[PDB]
């Protein structure tokens, strides 16, 4: 009766099945009967190759029919039947969206089938989860288009992915013993042309360690449309604040890899990504990403991730083509906010003094500190704004907190090496050194007695300071 | 806003008690003071044979936004179109000031009616007619006033 | 406002900003401006003494926190550092005096418009009066708290002088007897729409009541005593009357109240004995069902009350003389009967043209009520009642035709035949009593 | 046609709108109802003759008609041929006769308007340059068309017989069995029968609503049956009235869910319809928006002509679809949201006009009136023409026969009038605009409406001198002044939208009536001796006080106003202001000045009319007549005229500093 595929035939099918179930061990025999209908499609048959006695020709139609049957029965299904059923809902050979919109009038009514698909997804929550990912295309072909709003303004990640009924938090945060999603990704990669929500709903579910791979093997996809980088950033800044403090090397390298591929994918194509006055949303998104990534590092050794975030903001500002004064106000505001966020982060995570001696062999309490200061100032920002009159001032103020004599002793204690060929932090160090020498020589206490200070350039600077 | 309409009420009272002897039969609806209707009665020829009905609408931003004056009676002027719109420099947005009371506007527009200005016309052809042959303009305006002009009070 | 700090005294802050919040609300210049009543109501139930007040404080703080968190993500995070922004604000720092007074003032300014919008979305038509009312049964407070703790059920949005609209154009201190009227009305409209579209018109009532029992509101309401649900029932019925139908009267309010109750009772008796949906006969959605089954026979009835208010006075005794609203609806028929009696009573007044007008304004409702298909199914006694009502309506309709033709003509053209036509109309009226069916031979 | 550049063309709707603005012929809109004062048949005849006129003009020179007709730029030939096809279709649908006979009748009209040589068309512009001459020419055209149309039925059989006698189509066998000749010449025919006669098997016309319009306008129905004429004049638009309740429910739901300003992020209508959590609501709203868009498309042709609310033409130019923008359906009153509001306004206006005319014709009195807050399904006129109107109108077409033998069609207007009146049109009350759903957009922060509300509710009076002295001495600090300003502004907002007692001084009001707890006791001591009946005055004083305090120290006193008003005064103007301050009520003057400045000099878009070249006297006397009634002559006759409004906060600075010198250096 289900043939041909129409709303009237679907309604008659549902009524007839309801009457059949009302009138008529029974469902065991029914399932054993439906398995013989299932098998030919699993053997790859479709269309003419299907058995002549098969009452259903299309496969999504029989998938919907069996979904209706299992919904009106409230029973369980064997695990081997999950792969067989989920193979039947993938819209294979349905790459254009025109055929999806042509099949939509046969499936007009919207939310009851949403309910059945949700309970199918929750019923396939079992530990097979192999052919599940093909249902989201149908779960989004009858859903709203991509909302152009900002992160965390509209609503949480559930509606951005378009699911709103599946909790993927436990899968992204567990022991990854099932690597099947990656191979399925490289198997059915050409699906995402059918609709747009699939990129978001798929970035939501991919684990952290495989997100870099999922990112750089979509180079052709991002060349087809230079606007899904927005959604990649949306996903990253959605999942980032939820993840807590990173204290490990696995997450360290995973985030390094994904950020590195992010810079690659942003850089290679063109400035054309930032067309149609889309720079504002990109700036807001990169600011939120920087804010989220800065608040999850409190180990003084994961500075490189904020470094790449700062470099991302740098390159995003650099590729902006000149145009009104609104853009200049926007860029001043975003630079000020970035510097404020970095300043607050370095205020928060570094709770201790500096170069406490404690051993007559004075050494830094936060030894991996100078590299952090160098790395998070070397990025390029416009000189009309701060980032040079503010963070260098932070260096000056931090170094004016230490006693002149102890700081001078540490200044060439075989730690502050590697003169960076007019490094700005090196110039700040020389300035605070000459001020400390001036203060020490202003008092009547001897300053140089035991310097094991074989580096000669800073001996020269010290001598020039003491004479002058 | 009614804050404005209070000042228009004061203006109407003072103009009615003072009298103008040339702008008669003023009427207004009390539920909406922002629309005045009046009858221009000129004194100088060739416009001494009829009177002309006018309507002045006051924007809610009055006294500050200048009122807009339209002519409800067809009149043969080089300065007023068939739509009735009239350009008065004392009311133009770039020359408006709040102290300009409605009686000064009425006096200025009546004086302009009695003595047209061709250098800034709204009907170019009538300006050319006045400039190149005064007699033709005289007969045309007199005939227009005769055929379409309202009955004098 | 995050639950489990002592970094601020939130109750003190809300008592300080309630006045400023309520000061910015604007009614429509005559719609029972109750600003002083609102602020007093809030400040006598924003305390920590009673258990209901403590739970209300917790729920209101939760609402304030969620609204503030939703509105904070719009900021550029330079406003998230409120302390730093306000400190760098020399103007307000030297305006409010000491630095902590300045910080408290900035918190007051930030919070007051959100609280104003919250009060606008809470006191839609006097919903605070129910919490203010003493000795109110437990159901009022319980549904108020259930609605107040459900952000998804009641979305409160924020916008500057904000306007509050009167849904019912309520009279002087009407204070609709259900906590949130428009909210449940719209939610039940949506639920009925979903039921009516999911299934066809064969099992609509069962699916509607089942899907109302599926919502958390239904399962929460199911635990109340039967008497409390009954009180809820007539309160909901009267406020539904007020919201859907405007009425310039209080007696007619109770009259259509009884009419809709009798319609609900008749709809309950439409099914023989399903004994599954009959387990919940005293429920809210039934009222909606009644409307969507009997809308015509309600609205037409309202017409009879609006065109000719005088009939109401007659009806004020008719309910006493016949005990209407027992099993089904006959109240529009009673209004028609009393109206017909008064029409034959006054008859040719000093202005018989006015009599023509007051019979012809009301012809169409009595034509519509006396129609087939108008009553899908009812008892045999109502069949006899409707038979005699069409009989009398056709009788007085022929009388009205006779009047509006001959009495109009003689008074308009030749005033010399009135004493004869006034007796001949009486003769034809008295000769048609026994046979109220003109299709037969003898009446013609 | 070159001489007809932007000339007043006839047979066009008037709201001037010169030109040839007409929609695409392939539209589902109105039936092109007649204009204000012309019969529709004469209107259509004149319109088709004029259409042929510009068709000939365009074929002579296409560019002239391209520059005359506004919308299209491609070609006039197809557009005009589609107009002519639609005109002939409407002609053959309206006239009750064969299409060949309708072409015969139009040819007869064209030939009959040729022998009317008697000239009485005088006093009209040949260039159609004035509306009066256009109406005059239309009046002559109506007169001649009536004179020609009143004598056409006596020539149709004769012309048919003469044309059928043409001895070149007479050889064609078709015209014998078609154009009025017996078909008995065919040998393959049944024998002569009393039922198979030629006239019994003859064609007859069909009854249609347009033919009803024709019959009621040709019989002078204005004085006998005007109700039917008014009903069929706008029957096309009232055919959409049945959809009023659900679209009103749409406006109600949109207002209820989105009582917000500048908070909607939805861009497409499809997104809204498809972003709802209920499928029943989803498909309901789908059907409802489909009906809304169909009614909008069918009715976007008379709103810009007779609708009470003026609208730009940028909304009725593009057809609405499921993927259209979002703001069209929002019931707003400013722009692009006025579509549905104006549509429902026109629907209510036509309903009210019809019920009013019907009452003024027959009822003469009715008290049955209702708002839009209880609109039901049957309350509005709801009928289907194919099932309701057609049978009720066709039931009253009597046939009359004579002894000689003839079949005449006659209409009893009383019968059909009583039929249609006693079914739908009677029992409809007078709808009022009180309860129309509408989103609120603007704000009342400007603080003047608050002051006039205070003056309406309460009889405001001046502040006591002792009270003002005590509050001035009590509020000498700046923080106290700011707290007093905040509290008094809160109470001002409270009093603007609520009542109060003119007595009941502010202290007891604050302490318990709104139950505002104690912040500082000093402001309470200040409020101890001020009444509510001076509250607005108190505000202004205290406001000025605050800014005066900002003048006393070295802090910037505005920090918000535009830089175009922040400049110093000239030397001569300083001397003039000093000589003014020499003798004047400086306290009141500075109070009024600060009341002015802080309200409207707010920075950007403060120069909409406030051009910085005016004088203080002019603007002060322009303001002072609004709500205040303070001392007058001291600024009318003494204040200098050459003050250069641009630098007017400088005048306030000078006045405040001189007042400081008065108060402090004096004592």
């Amino acid at each position: 009766v289900l043939q041909p595929w129409s709303d009237i035939n679907l309604q008659s099918f549902m009524t007839q099945f309801l009457q059949f179930y009302s009138v008529v061990e029974v469902w065991t025999n029914l399932w054993e009967h439906v398995k013989k209908q299932m098998a030919p499609f699993l053997e790859g048959k479709s269309g003419e190759s299907l058995p002549a006695d098969c009452p259903v020709r299309s496969k999504l139609t029989l998938g919907l029919s069996i979904l209706f049957m299992v919904e009106a029965a409230e029973f369980t299904v064997p695990k081997k039947d999950l792969d067989s059923l989920c193979y039947l809902l993938i819209p294979s050979a349905g790459s254009p969206e025109a055929l999806h919109s042509d099949l939509s009038p046969v499936l007009r009514i919207r939310q009851r089938w949403r309910i059945y698909l949700t309970n199918l997804c929750l019923r396939c929550i079992d530990e097979r989860c192999d052919r599940w990912l093909g249902i989201l295309p149908l779960l989004h072909t009858c859903m709203q288009k991509s909302p152009p709003k900002k992160n965390s303004k509209s609503q949480p990640e559930d509606t951005w992915a378009g699911l709103e009924g599946i909790s993927f938090s436990e899968f992204r945060d567990k022991a990854p013993t099932r690597s099947q999603p990656l191979q399925f990704m490289q198997s059915k990669m050409a699906l995402l042309r059918v609709d747009e929500y699939l990129f978001r709903s798929w970035l939501s579910v991919v684990p952290l360690e495989s997100l870099s791979s999922y990112l750089e093997n979509s180079i052709d996809y991002l060349s087809d449309v230079p606007v899904r980088v927005l959604d990649c950033l949306q996903g990253i800044s959605y999942r980032l604040p939820g993840l807590r403090k990173i204290s490990n090397q696995n997450m360290k390298k995973d985030v390094e890899n994904v950020f590195k591929m992010l810079m690659h994918l942003v850089d290679i194509y063109q400035h054309r990504i930032f067309g149609e006055n889309l720079l504002q949303i990109y700036l807001t998104e990169c600011l939120t990403l920087h804010e989220t990534v800065c608040n999850i590092t409190a180990n003084h050794q994961f500075f490189e991730i904020p470094a790449l975030s700062a470099e991302l903001i740098c390159k995003l500002l650099e590729l902006s083509p000149p145009g009104e004064k609104s853009y200049e106000d926007l860029v001043t505001s975003t630079l000020q906010e970035a510097l404020a966020t970095t300043r607050n982060w370095l205020r928060s995570l570094f709770k201790s003094r500096m170069l406490s001696i404690s051993s007559a062999y004075v050494r830094l309490t936060y030894s991996e500190e100078m590299a952090v200061w160098r790395r998070l100032v070397e990025i390029g920002f416009p000189e009309k704004h701060g980032w040079k009159g503010s963070l260098l001032g932070d260096m000056e103020g931090r170094l004016k907190q230490e006693p002149p004599r102890l700081q001078i002793s540490f200044f060439c204690s075989s730690q502050c090496r590697d003169g960076g060929l007019h490094d700005s932090v090196s110039r700040s160090f020389e300035k605070c050194v000459i001020e400390a020498v001036s203060s020490a020589c202003q008092s009547q206490t001897s300053v140089l007695e035991g310097l094991s200070c074989q580096d000669l350039q800073k001996f020269g600077t010290l001598l020039s300071a003491v004479i002058t | 806003s009614m804050a404005a309409s209070r000042r228009l009420m004061k203006e109407l009272e003072e103009i009615r008690k003072s009298g103008m002897k040339n702008f008669r039969n003023i009427q207004v609806d009390e539920a909406n003071l922002l629309t005045w209707q009046g009858l221009i009665v000129p004194d100088n020829p060739p416009y001494d044979k009829g009177a002309f009905r006018i309507e002045i609408n006051f924007p809610a931003e009055y006294p500050f936004k200048p009122p807009k004056i339209t002519f409800k009676t067809k009149i043969y002027h080089p300065n007023i179109d068939e739509k009735g719109q009239v350009c008065l420099p004392v009311i133009s947005a770039e020359n408006w000031k709040p102290a300009t009371k409605t009686d000064q506007v009425i006096q200025s527009l009546i004086a302009l009616v009695n003595d047209p200005q061709p250098e800034h016309p709204l009907r170019a052809d009538l300006a050319e007619e006045y400039s190149k042959d005064r007699k033709k303009f005289s007969k045309n305006a007199e005939e227009f006033t005769k055929k379409y002009g309202e009955k004098r009070p | 406002f995050k639950p489990e700090s002592q970094f601020l005294d939130t109750t003190r802050l809300v008592q300080s900003c309630v006045q400023g919040a309520v000061g910015m609300l604007r009614d429509q210049n005559e719609s029972c401006a109750r600003n002083m009543r609102r602020v007093t109501i809030l400040l006598d139930l924003l305390n920590e003494d009673n258990t209901r007040n403590a739970s209300f404080l917790r729920e209101s703080k939760m609402r304030l926190h969620v609204l503030l968190n939703k509105q904070e993500e719009n900021q550029v995070r330079s406003l998230k550092e409120w302390v730093t922004r306000e400190a760098a604000n020399q103007d307000a720092l030297q305006e409010a005096g000491t630095f902590r007074h300045t910080l408290w003032k900035r918190v007051q300014d930030v919070v007051t418009p959100i609280l104003a919008s919250m009060i606008a979305h809470i006191d839609r038509d006097g919903n605070l009066e129910l919490l203010a009312q003493p000795d109110s049964p437990a159901w009022v407070q319980d549904l108020w708290m259930f609605i107040y703790s459900d952000i998804k059920f009641l979305n409160i949005s924020l916008v500057s002088f904000i306007l509050v609209q009167s849904h019912m154009n309520l009279l002087k201190d009407a204070y609709n007897a259900v906590p949130f009227s428009w909210r449940i009305r719209d939610y039940l409209e949506e639920l009925w729409v979903q039921a009516q579209y999911i299934t066809d018109t064969e099992g609509l009532s069962k699916k509607f009541v089942e899907i109302f029992q599926k919502t958390p509101l239904g399962v929460f309401l199911a635990q109340f005593p039967v008497a409390q649900q009954q009180k809820l029932l007539q309160s909901y019925l009267k406020d539904f009357l007020l919201l859907t139908m405007k009425v310039s009267s209080r007696e007619e309010l109770m009259f259509l109240q009884m009419a809709l109750w009798s319609c609900l009772r008749e709809l309950q008796e439409a099914s023989g004995t399903p004994d599954e949906t009959y387990k919940f006969p005293l429920s809210l959605p039934w009222v909606h069902l009644a409307f969507q089954h009997f809308r015509t026979r309600l609205q037409n009835f309202s017409r009879i009350l609006t065109i000719h208010p005088q009939v109401l006075s007659s009806l004020s005794q008719a309910a006493e003389k016949h005990s209407l609203a027992g099993c089904e609806m006959t109240l529009d028929a009673f209004a028609a009967m009393a109206c017909a009696e008064m029409l034959k009573g006054d008859l040719l007044k000093p202005s018989p043209k006015a009599w023509l007008q007051l019979v012809k304004n009301l012809s169409t409702p009595l034509e519509l009520v006396c129609s087939e298909g108008y009553l899908c199914d009812s008892g045999s006694m109502t069949r006899s009642v409707i038979q005699e009502v069409r009989a009398l309506w056709n009788r007085i309709f022929s009388i009205a035709l006779f009047v509006e033709h001959v009495l109009l003509g003689t008074e308009s053209h030749i005033p010399e035949l009135s004493p004869l036509v006034t007796t001949y109309v009486s003769l034809l009226d008295k000769c048609l009593e026994e046979d109220s069916n003109l299709k037969t031979c003898r009446p013609f | 046609p070159v001489n007809m550049a932007n000339a007043f063309l006839p047979t066009m709707p008037e709201d001037t709108q010169t030109g040839h603005v007409l929609g695409s012929p392939q539209s589902s809109g109105v039936a092109e109802v007649s204009d204000r004062g012309q019969s529709p048949v004469v209107f259509i005849l004149t319109r088709l003759l004029t259409h042929l006129a510009m068709l000939v003009g365009a074929t002579h020179n296409p560019q002239a008609l391209t520059v005359i007709i506004k919308p299209w730029v491609q070609d006039p030939q197809g557009f005009l041929q589609q107009h002519i096809q639609r005109d002939l279709e409407q002609l053959t649908k309206m006239l009750g006769r064969s299409a060949d006979e309708t072409i015969h009748v139009v040819h007869l009209i064209l030939s009959s308007l040729l022998r009317v040589q008697s000239h009485g068309v005088l006093n009209f512009n040949a260039e159609l340059s004035t509306k009066g001459c256009r109406n005059n020419w239309e009046k002559h055209f109506e007169t001649l068309l009536l004179r020609e149309l009143k004598h056409l039925d006596k020539n149709l059989p004769a012309i048919n017989a003469l044309i059928s006698q043409d001895e070149r189509i007479s050889s064609n066998p078709v015209t014998k069995i078609i154009y009025g000749d017996p078909a008995t010449f065919l040998p393959h025919l049944p024998q002569k029968s009393i039922i198979h006669c030629s006239k019994i098997w003859s064609c007859r016309r069909k009854i249609t609503v347009e033919y009803l319009q024709h019959i009621v306008e040709q019989k002078n129905g204005k004085e006998t049956v005007p109700v039917l004429w008014h009903f069929l004049q706008k029957e096309a638009e009232l055919r959409l009235v049945k959809f009023l309740p659900e679209i009103l429910a749409l406006q109600r739901d949109l207002v209820k869910q989105f009582q917000n300003v500048s908070r909607v992020e939805y861009s497409s209508i499809r997104g809204f319809i498809h972003s709802h959590s209920s499928d029943g609501l989803r498909k309901l709203l789908h059907d409802r928006i489909t009906i809304f868009l169909s009614t909008w498309n069918a009715l976007r042709r008379s709103l810009e002509t007779n609708g009470e609310i003026k609208l730009p033409k940028d909304y009725c130019c593009s057809d609405l679809d499921l993927d259209a923008e979002f703001e069209v359906i929002l019931p707003r009153r400013q722009g692009l949201g006025l579509c549905g509001t104006a549509l429902v306004s026109y629907l209510i206006s036509l309903h009210n006009n019809m019920v009013y005319t019907v009452q003024k014709f027959s009822n003469e009195d009715n008290s049955y009136s209702v708002d839009i807050s209880e609109v039901a399904d049957l309350h509005v006129i709801s009928y289907e023409v194919e099932r309701d109107l057609n049978p009720l109108i066709l039931s009253n077409c009597q046939y009359q026969v004579q002894q000689g033998g003839e079949t005449s069609q006659e209409f009893d207007l009383e019968k059909i009038q009583r039929q249609i009146s006693s079914r739908f049109l009677q029992g409809k009350p007078r709808l009022t605009l009180k309860g129309i759903p509408t989103l609120v957009y603007r704000r009342d922060w400007n603080y003047e409406h608050l002051f006039m509300d205070i003056k309406n509710k309460m009889a405001q009076s001046s502040l006591p001198n002792l009270a003002i002295s005590t509050i001035s001495g009590q509020l000498q600090s700046y923080s106290d002044a700011c707290e007093a300003l905040s509290i008094i502004e809160i109470t001002l907002g409270f009093l603007s939208t609520a009542g109060g007692d003119p007595g009941m001084d502010l202290n007891v009001y604050i302490e318990e009536v709104l139950r505002m707890c104690d912040q500082t006791a000093q402001v309470l001591k200040a409020f101890s001796r001020c009444q509510l009946r001076h509250i607005i005055a108190l505000w202004q004083f205290l406001s000025a006080h605050k800014s005066e305090q900002r003048l006393r120290l070295n802090k910037e006193l505005f920090r918000e106003i535009d830089v175009q008003y922040k400049e110093e005064l000239s030397t001569q103007h300083q001397r003039l202001l000093g000589t003014f301050l020499n003798e004047a009520g400086l306290d009141a003057f500075l109070l009024e000045l600060h009341e002015m400045i802080v309200l409207k000099l707010k920075g950007p878009r403060a120069a909409n009319s406030f051009n910085p070249n005016w004088s203080l006297k002019d603007t002060l006397v322009s303001y002072m007549e609004t709500k205040d009634s303070d001392i007058l002559s001291e600024v009318e006759s003494q204040f200098p005229e050459e003050i250069l409004m641009s630098s007017c906060i400088s005048v306030w600075k000078i006045a405040a500093t001189r007042k400081w010198d008065r108060q402090s250096r004096g004592g």
